[PDB]
């Protein structure tokens, strides 16, 4: 057993979060190659496609069969340093093991700091709509 | 696939 | 924080553990010459000066300010493989990371091995001579 | 040094 943490580095805890995925042998986006490219199964009833890149936490659903997941993170998600990993994971030295995972909770804050960042617009735009009406007002 |  | 377990693979660590440690500059066996060789601080009432190897666990004492802390781990314990470490720790892969921490375990069970054996045989050779008394009467 |  690795660090908990650490577990959503290794490729195969990556696989096993894909129970439930629709997209088997034939198709691009199979388990292997989604897990591969970075991503974990994170369904809803809403999104039962939903995955997650475990390192930049980027979120994509609305898989097609024909969909390579390398090239759907690099098409959303261009910045994620996991895509320029070229080692396997028992390659990396520990100098870049810890560079990666200090760059992975800056990832972390960053997705935070965005979901707040709309939580907050949704609100300010239905409020400066009400506030518009009543300025509309005489 | 699109961002959620 | 790295998990506490890998923590003694850490020079700082190892050279925080010489608090009280009697040879300091102008002596060869200085707090961070004994952390380079990979001893960790161990004092008792007893043996003050107990210096123990976190890696294969050889257990020295009775050190001189000329003793050379590589030197004396390699006169005592030849075979430990920290010795044969030439990399510092963040150069380390991960696979030989781990591979030292597999080796360090079977260290670890070794000596408890080796007591578990010294203190059978202190009782063995006790018994021996109780017994060895007794045949010797009629 | 000597051994414990
Ligand atoms: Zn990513
Ligand atoms: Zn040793």
């Amino acid at each position: 057993t690795l660090p908990p943490a650490w577990q959503p580095f290794l490729k195969d805890h990556r696989i096993s979060t894909f129970k439930n995925w629709p997209f088997l042998e034939g198709c691009a986006c199979t388990p292997e190659r989604m897990a591969e490219a970075g991503f974990i199964h994170c369904p809803t009833e809403n999104e039962p496609d939903l995955a997650q890149c475990f390192f930049c936490f980027k979120e994509l659903e609305g898989w097609e069969p024909d969909d390579d997941p390398i090239e759907e993170h690099k098409k959303h998600s261009s910045g994620c340093a996991f895509l320029s990993v070229k080692k396997q994971f028992e390659e990396l030295t520990l100098g870049e093991f810890l560079k990666l995972d200090r760059e992975r909770a800056k990832n972390k804050i960053a997705k935070e700091t965005n979901n707040k960042k709309k939580e907050f617009e949704e609100t300010a735009k239905k409020v400066r709509r009400a506030i518009e009406q009543l300025a509309a007002m005489d | 696939a699109r961002t959620k």
